[PDB]
């Protein structure tokens, strides 16, 4: 066994596309939509509960999901990619910052912390 | 033998109204043998003001880190570090060497720049917050210190009679123990402006 | 704790520091260091407080006893060695002293004694006990003369506790000075060294590392 | 320090004296020794002040996490076991003695735990240098089916019996009521029998009292512009 | 090793420092060089525990060298003294700490000033006028209290060290077989053949 | 503590005091030193508090995947489990445990694990530092195949007496009883153990 | 292995005025966390118009006060009933506590009264013997946070003249037995909130030509 | 310099209106063993006085002695010595008190804490301690060992300070103090459920209880208690 | 060491097991802990074979002197002499002693002087080593006014209890009896008492 | 105190003894005279504990002036040196021996021959043709085994011992602060006031 993919699987091609995320990108247009608005004393964001199946109670699964008390997400694209991004997040606000300044992280470092793990999931191998 | 003082000195910070001082002395040595008369013990980082009082390689190493860390946090935040985040920061340093700690006692003075109100913090050499309305004291001093702050002090002394108070406290404390002295620097802090006052004192 | 006394043309200096201190904490800025045996002797304090008062009072009454036996003032030989000998029998009982026995005779002229707790008695020119001895030795070596005047000797020794007061931490409060003639000592004051150190370095462009 | 949790009919309440110190010097008069673990589950430290409240907030922040997980809200159970496999692992270096209590979806709880790493299961309990002072009291007054009242009552007393009697406990009496159903109110110097009289004399200066050297503005603004 | 004295003056900085080795019951050196160069115009010496004082002062030496021909530039005393004060502070929490204290003495080119730095084997560093580490302050700083003034030349730092020296010579029990002087200003460092 | 597991004709019963000192101070009353690792497997703690829970959490994890893949496990392998955990770590832990468990092939059995990780199957066990002084009284009046009445009885006179002369047990006397029938706990409170 | 010491707690103070004195000290008494008393005299009257106080472990104190006590008796019918005086009271208790040199009385020790020219006189003495005359001293517990209070408003330590500059001190005017007072009840006072040992109540004791008086004051009981 | 070997556990006291109240259990403990049953540990002086005491059991049976050589030495002539001459609280106490220092300053102390608890020839209230290293206070309330942690914030919560004691009956204070020794019972290892109580008041005299139990105790509660956190069983 | 005594109708009965150890070896198979101080004054003796052999000979001789003056002593006369030999000297001795004694006027007597050197009468005493694990079955066994045979069946499966459990005592049970009737020794062996 | 050395020659017996004291730190003296004349013809040189030494020395010569007064006679060095050893021998057995160790330099004006002791604080007596004590005998041994000859004359002595403190004042890590010199002869005692 051992992980034996140690190279990149994300590369530049000749005309200097990184052909996965453009891929992924397809994937997230192919997605429900979902959007957000910024409003003077808040902000709003709102997406479509695609039921799969009437038989599903929908409620169970959360397309919106706070990360923090002041912090929340929505997305387009795979919904198990953005649950285990949830997850990660979530930790993340606390680990590399509330842990460390007894506070929760302000909206755009939060941001950074999650791009900086979509950044990583481009180059590792 | 015991690293809190091998090298001497005091901090002690105090509240008065809309405005906070921090102050200390200027004595560095080895045991019994004064070595360095220019020793200061306040740091600060933007607006916020830090004492470290205990074992000078660990002051002199602590500064350092803090200025480290305050540096990216404005680089990230594009904004100067807070005294209540800035003490959360300190305590979270220490206790991250919990078990081969840093041999000192931190004192954090300064406002809040959106709010304006006046902060003080100590800590033990492990972390723990102590965050008094009305004063902190440290070092090698900080019975003496107790003793002079718990009398000269009230409540809401404007920035000049705050001075008197604070500089009384730590003098007189100063004297009383061998190992203290030298020299003394006094913090005035507003809101936005800062003064800084060296003291006259006895050279023993 | 800083104490020394030496000889020279116009007798004895004896000058000590005031402070006392139990570990960091100064317990007094006041202490009197120096022990006027009799009105022709006297004794420095260093070690321990309660062995040197209690036994250089004691010592008093054994030369006054001398005196009256012999119709004789006691010789500073004879002095130092009877409290040599005492200490000498508590040897191993953890008496604790360091002191400078200091008189002034006819048959023996201006004499100094350091006697000490493990049994030792010394006769010389120059002594300096305590904490703070080694920096009042270097203000001493580098300035003493057998023909100082009364005036420079008693500055000299001023100076020179003055240095120790500075840089040791465990000495300070004020300087006590005495000069010890034939005739007896004679007290010349207490010196707050606060006062005296920005006194000294003005007037004598000294301490150029400090701030004033 | 002085520690006490007591439950009753509805809930459970936990209390705490407001004295810190080093040694025999009282660092802080007015010490909130009452910690949230979650908003429902609160716990009073007692031992190595830093490593009660380390250890609070590293559970307390995993807690969150797991609620978060699960959608589900946090259990006194999970914050019992989470701290005591903590404490257990580190082998009693990590000085806290806690009482947790809260309530949950299943019910209301009071548990201690010791610094090794063991647990308590009680209707009433006491913590700290004051908890014989304390568990006095607990033992002379407690009963079965205390009110909410009665609860608050007794263990702010048993609180009082440390401040008095225990040179380690002083100043005041903070509490914390959990009710099932209701939000847990935390009750800041619920009690305070230990104001300073009034000084005999004024120790405040004439300006210019004090004997200064230099002057000079310190600068803490960035680096300005033209 | 024993005595190391430090003293800055108007336009060098002057360091003296013992000859003798002693391994318990003899003397076996009396001509030991207790310094390193560590760049054309900062000088280091050191004393503590037999063998970590060379080995730490030379790791220094290196490191400082390999600086100057990677970036073509001679750091300054006070960034050299930062370098070696960290060296320290991060030795002192290893398993076995270096037990060394060193005196740097340099000429700032930038800023045209001497400069001496007194650093402990903890890693406590202060910039003094003057300094040494050991039983040699004790003996020497009462004299240096008095006659050191910061407009003095290099000559009459010379004749305040003497007096130190022989102030040592005199009260202490050891004998530490003289000491080698060393001056560092803008021309470089060079060493006081009689003394 | 005074501790105790005895078989008898329809299963096994354990038996324990409620006291738990810190030195002389009685920091817990009513203690429940009676622990559940499996529905029908349960164990006696003595030693320290804290190593005890550890081991029997770690026990009950232990007992919880066994049965989860291979069905309920026998009381031999619910010691043997204790056993491996006090045995390997024995620098570093202070218990005696006594486990005791009921089978419908086996029925009651007790096995002690005494300070060193060692094991033995006895008809019944005594532990604790109140066992010392029951030693004799145990030994002449333990049976076997008693009833549980009679059981219940020789654990009630036993503890009680250990509870009489050992100052670091008191309080009540818990005990659980494990038969085909299911699982019974029982108290008695000193009223009526000290006029026995 | 026995421990023939121990410690009491308190704290005591005494102060030297011009034409009187007042020695005081809590009246708690505790071990390690516990406290055995509320109200156990600490200062007491010894006769011929002293009085004196030896704070540390009780038991030395107790046996020290008792000693001493007796020698006041002694020495009125050893020499037709003079007067001891507060000098003579002081060497005496010198030799009372240096008798026990290799066995000591773990306490520190503090006699107030008048000379023999009518001015305010305090005593100070350590475990073995070695005493002074002095202004003012603290002893005890919370004795380094009472100090430097003491320094800076009896003494008027590092306190200068406004206008000056650091020039002129402040001159150290002579303070009455009601400035005296306040600045005792507000040393304990302080002292109480920051030291766990002190508490309860303050007993002084002053002395004057006219004899001894004495006041008490409530403290904190926390 | 010994160790104790035999030892009794904590004996407390207090004041209220009339006189004084004492009591200790009937437990002489050799270690954790519960060893001897029937300890009396508080001895009576006369119809005046009652010392209890703690600690090693076989220095108090020689104080128990001394006690009893007191009361034979103090009636050599002397015609008043079951009137104006007989023995008070006050001279037992500052005997036991000098014999207690002197024997610590030898470094061989009788092993103990004692309460002396009386009534004055003149009514007053007499109660003080000593111990092994000769230390002595008074206080409204007095006890030795737990008694000391445990009691004496239950017994000052009655008399809490002096003004208190004589607005306390003999009735509250007796109550205060059978109800501290059953907390004491609850949680001291090292304590029985029989003890003596004494009071000596200044107008009914000595009044010595034996074969006192703690009852009305609460254990039904402990039924409830489960495992040690999870366990629902 | 197992030894005991106990207070009986007709008078007091003795009982000692018979094994002296150095650690692990038996030095002695076949000691005689049972001593005679006086005719109807015996002891048992426990702790450092030298201290209590020392005490009870100093013990006979100011018994036969006591004799010589004023006649036979009581019992309580001897565990006082016994007493302050132990109390004065508590800080060099290592001595467990039960005195056991017949008077006409007080009849059977026991009292025991433990390590510190207190006393207690009491109606029987077990001490030594072995008595630590026969406190329940003694408490739970004892009556008062038994029988010759009754109690010496008692001490019999008393002392049979402690020799099982106790590696320190063993060899042979001896007891003898103080009555009226006068001295009587008694010896049980290892196949008796081992079935027992 | 430190370094004694004694050397035995043909008509003289000659000791040197360091002339420093040390307590502790700082070297107090630097001309302190460690010997005393028991006889016109005897004198006896001491190192050990502070305080013990001069007491020892001191007792001894009042007892040996005593003999002297009493019999109107000079005891022999034989004789000395035996008194000597005897309180010495009961002193190591004592509550609190003295810590001092002696050599004792005399000429016999019976025999007419000089006589060197060597004793050290348990009472080891040795005659000697030269002795030392401390580790004083560890660098000069060496030396004197080479050149030591019975014919030697008092100045050929004199020049050995100079080579001896010469390679003590080289390989000895304390300064002893030079030597105190003494001859005994036929016409008694006297100091050799420049060396
Ligand atoms: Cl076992
Ligand atoms: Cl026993
Ligand atoms: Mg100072
Ligand atoms: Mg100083
Ligand atoms: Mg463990
Ligand atoms: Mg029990
Ligand atoms: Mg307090």
């Amino acid at each position: 066994m051992t992980d034996r993919y140690s190279f990149s699987l994300t590369t530049f091609s000749p005309s200097g596309k990184l052909g996965q995320i453009d891929y992924a990108l397809t994937a997230v247009k192919q997605g429900v939509t979902s959007l957000g608005i910024k409003a003077t004393n808040g902000v709003v964001i709102a997406t479509e509960k695609k039921s799969s199946s009437p038989l599903a109670m929908s409620e169970t699964l959360s397309k919106v999901s706070l990360l923090t008390p002041d912090i929340g997400a929505v997305y387009s694209g795979m919904g198990p990619d953005y649950r285990v991004l949830v997850d990660k997040s979530r930790k993340v606000a606390h680990t590399s910052y509330k842990r460390i300044y007894g506070e929760y992280p302000p909206t755009k470092l939060l941001v950074s912390e999650v791009a900086k793990i979509m950044q990583e999931a481009t180059q590792s191998g | 033998s015991d690293p809190s003082s091998i090298n001497g000195g005091i901090v002690v910070a105090m509240t008065g109204k809309d405005c906070v001082a921090i102050a200390c002395d200027l004595r560095l040595g080895s045991q019994s043998l004064g070595v360095s008369n220019k020793f200061e013990k306040i740091f600060h980082y933007g607006h916020v003001f830090l004492g470290i009082t205990g074992l000078a390689t660990d002051v002199t190493t602590l500064n350092e880190m803090f200025r480290y860390k305050t540096n990216l946090y404005k680089l990230k935040e594009e904004r100067a570090i807070e005294p209540e985040t800035f003490t959360q920061l300190v305590s979270s340093s220490l206790y991250e060497r919990r078990f081969g700690p840093y041999f000192v006692g931190p004192v954090v003075a300064g406002i809040n720049s959106k709010s304006g109100k006046p902060f003080i913090a100590g800590f033990d050499l492990i972390g723990c917050i102590d965050e008094a309305k009305d004063f902190i004291v440290s070092g090698t001093a900080s019975d003496q210190l107790f003793g002079m702050c718990e009398s000269l002090y009230e409540p809401n002394l404007e920035p000049e009679d705050l001075f008197e108070t604070i500089s009384q406290a730590l003098l007189n404390a100063a004297d009383r123990d061998a190992l203290s002295g030298w020299g003394a620097v006094v913090y005035i802090i507003k809101k936005d402006e800062v003064v800084k006052r060296y003291l006259k004192m006895r050279q023993d | 704790t800083t104490t020394l006394a030496f000889r020279f043309q116009g007798g004895i200096i004896v000058a000590v520091d005031s402070r006392a201190t139990a570990g960091n904490w100064v317990a007094s800025q006041t202490v009197k260091k120096v022990i006027e045996i009799n009105p022709f002797l006297l004794g420095t304090m260093a070690g321990g407080a309660a062995d040197c008062q209690f036994w250089e009072t004691w010592l008093g009454s054994q030369c006054r006893l001398h005196e009256l036996r012999e119709k004789e003032r006691i010789s500073v030989a004879a002095a130092s060695k009877i409290l040599s000998n005492l200490v000498y029998q508590y040897k191993g009982a953890g008496l604790s002293m360091g002191t400078m026995i200091c008189g002034y005779t006819r048959k023996e002229g201006p004499t100094i004694y350091y006697v000490d707790s493990d049994g030792t008695r010394l006769k010389g020119d120059i002594f300096c006990v305590g904490s703070g001895q080694t920096f009042a030795y270097g203000v001493l070596d580098s300035n003493y003369k057998w023909d100082l005047s009364v005036e420079d000797a008693l500055y000299l020794g001023k100076r020179s506790i003055l240095a120790a007061a500075h840089r040791d931490a465990y000495s300070g409060g004020s300087v006590n000075l005495y000069h010890v003639t034939e005739d007896g000592w004679i007290y010349h004051g207490n010196h707050d060294v606060g006062e005296l150190f920005w006194k000294v370095k003005e007037e004598e462009g000294s301490f150029n590392n400090v701030i004033g | 320090t002085t520690i006490v949790g007591v439950k009753f009919n509805n809930g459970v309440v936990i209390a705490a004296d407001t004295r810190s110190t080093q040694g025999p010097i009282v660092a802080d008069k007015n010490c909130a020794k009452l910690h949230r673990i979650s908003p429902k589950i609160w716990c009073a430290g007692a031992g190595t002040a830093a490593d009660t409240e380390a250890v609070t907030q590293l559970i307390g922040s995993n807690i969150e996490l797991h609620s978060l997980y699960t959608s589900r809200e946090p259990r006194v159970v999970s914050a019992l076991q989470m701290l005591k496999q903590h404490l257990f692992k580190y082998q009693g270096h990590i000085g806290a003695y806690l009482i947790v209590a809260g309530v949950d979806p299943t019910g209301s709880h009071l548990f201690s735990i010791h610094a090794n790493g063991s647990t308590d299961v009680g209707y009433y309990l006491s913590l700290g240098s004051g908890s014989l002072a304390a568990m006095a009291v607990l033992e002379s007054h407690w009963k079965q089916d205390l009110t909410k009242e009665e609860a608050i009552k007794l263990a702010s007393d048993a609180i009082q019996a440390g401040i008095w009697n225990d040179l380690g406990s002083g100043s005041n009496v903070d509490v914390c009521v959990m009710e099932i159903g209701k939000d847990a109110e935390y009750l800041r110097n619920y009690l305070t029998p230990n104001v300073r009289e009034e000084k005999q004399k004024s120790y405040k200066f004439p300006r210019g009292t004090t004997a200064v050297l230099k002057e000079s503005i310190v600068n803490i603004c960035d680096i300005q512009e033209e | 090793m024993d005595i190391i004295l430090g003293i800055r003056v108007q336009d060098s900085v002057i360091l003296a420092s013992s000859k003798a080795v002693t391994r318990g019951i003899s003397v076996l050196k009396d001509s030991d060089d207790k310094t390193r160069q560590l760049s054309p115009h900062t000088l280091m010496s050191f004393a503590g525990e037999a063998g970590d004082t060379v080995q730490f002062a030379e790791y220094i030496q290196a490191n400082i060298q390999l600086y100057s021909i990677r970036e073509d530039y001679e750091l300054s005393p006070q960034a050299v003294s930062s370098f070696v004060r960290q060296e320290l502070a991060k030795s002192i929490r290893s398993r076995r700490p270096y037990q060394v204290n060193v005196l740097i003495g340099g000429y700032d080119k930038k800023k045209n000033k001497p400069e001496l730095y007194q650093i402990d084997y903890l890693g406590t560093k202060v910039e003094l006028p003057y300094g040494a580490h050991g039983y040699s302050g004790f003996y020497t700083f009462s004299l240096l209290d008095h006659h050191y003034r910061p407009d003095m030349t290099t000559e009459e730092g010379l004749d305040l060290l003497k007096l130190c020296v022989q102030e040592l010579e005199k009260r202490m029990p050891m004998d530490f077989k003289g000491v080698i002087v060393k001056i560092v200003d803008k021309d470089g460092i060079r060493q006081v053949d009689d003394f | 503590t005074s501790i105790m597991a005895v078989t008898f004709k329809d299963g096994v019963i354990l038996g324990a005091d409620s006291r738990t000192t810190t030195g002389a101070y009685i920091a817990n009353r009513v203690t429940d030193k009676l622990t559940r690792v499996h529905d029908k497997i349960w164990c006696c703690r003595s030693g320290s508090a804290a190593d005890t829970q550890a081991i029997a959490d770690i026990v009950q994890y232990h007992l919880e995947l066994y049965t989860s893949q291979y069905g309920t496990p026998s009381t031999e392998t619910a010691a043997s489990v204790f056993k491996e955990l006090c045995y390997e770590n024995k620098d570093n832990l202070t218990a005696g445990i006594i486990v005791a468990g009921y089978d419908d092939k086996n029925k009651g059995e007790v096995y002690t694990i005494p300070l060193g990780g060692s094991v033995h199957k006895l008809p019944y066990a005594i532990a604790g530092s109140g066992s010392t002084f029951i030693y004799g009284y145990c030994d002449k009046n333990f049976r076997e195949n008693m009833s549980k009445e009679e059981t219940v009885d020789f654990i009630k006179h036993s503890l009680s007496q250990a509870i009489k002369w050992d100052g670091s047990s008191g309080g009540v006397i818990r005990m659980v009883v494990l038969t085909a029938a299911g699982v019974e706990r029982l108290i008695f409170y000193p009223d009526e153990y000290e006029q026995l | 292995q026995f421990n023939p010491y121990g410690d009491n707690g308190g704290t005591i103070l005494g102060i030297a005025g011009e034409d009187f004195a007042v020695l005081a000290g809590d009246t708690r008494n505790i071990t390690d966390y516990s406290i055995n008393s509320r109200y156990e005299p600490k200062v007491f009257d010894c006769g011929d118009n002293i009085v004196m106080s030896a704070n540390g472990f009780a038991a030395d104190g107790d046996a020290l006060v008792k000693r001493f006590k007796n020698s006041v008796k002694w020495y009125h019918f050893d020499h037709n009933d003079k007067k001891l005086s507060i000098n003579s009271a002081a060497r005496n208790i010198q030799h009372l506590l240096y008798g026990k040199r290799f066995f000591p009385y773990y306490v520190h020790t503090i006699i107030a009264g008048l000379d023999e020219d009518g001015k305010g006189a305090v005593y100070s003495f350590d475990p073995v013997g070695s005493y002074e005359r002095e202004q003012c001293r603290a002893g005890g517990a919370a004795a380094s946070l009472i100090m430097p209070f003491l320094d800076n408003q009896v003494n008027f330590k590092n306190q200068y003249e406004p206008g000056t500059n650091g020039k002129v001190k402040k001159p150290l005017k002579y303070l009455s037995v009601e400035e005296v007072i306040k600045l005792v009840r507000d040393s304990f006072t302080s002292a109480t909130e920051r030291h766990i040992q002190v508490g309860d109540g303050l007993e002084i004791l002053i002395v004057t030509k006219d004899g001894v008086r004495k006041e008490f004051y409530e403290l904190k009981r926390d | 310099t010994q160790q104790p070997i035999v030892t009794g556990t904590s004996v407390i006291s207090m004041k209220y209106d009339n006189g004084v109240i004492i009591a200790a259990d009937n437990l002489g403990s050799y270690g954790s063993l519960l060893r001897f049953n029937g300890v009396e540990r508080l001895i009576p002086v006369g119809d005046n006085t009652v010392v209890g005491i703690s600690g090693d059991i076989s220095d108090m049976q020689h104080i128990e002695r001394l006690l009893k050589d007191l009361v034979t030495e103090n009636a050599y002539d002397n015609p008043l010595a079951d009137a104006e001459e007989a023995l008070e609280p006050s001279y037992i106490f500052e005997y036991l008190a000098t014999v207690m220092y002197q024997r610590r300053s030898k470094m061989n102390p009788l092993w103990n804490a004692i309460i002396v608890a009386g009534v004055q020839s003149n009514g007053d209230q007499f109660l003080r301690y000593v111990n092994l290293l000769g230390v002595t206070y008074s206080s409204p309330t007095l006890a030795t060992g737990f008694g000391a942690h445990m009691a004496n914030p239950l017994l000052r919560k009655v008399v809490d300070r002096e003004s208190d004691i004589p607005k306390t009956t003999v009735q509250v204070a007796e109550e205060a103090i059978v109800n501290a020794m059953r907390v004491l019972y609850y949680r001291d290892a090292r304590s029985s459920r029989n003890f003596s109580l004494a009071i000596i008041d200044k107008n009914t005299g000595l009044t010595f209880k034996k074969n006192l139990q703690v009852e009305n105790m609460k254990w039904d509660f402990a039924k409830d208690i489960k495992g040690y956190g999870t366990q629902k069983i």
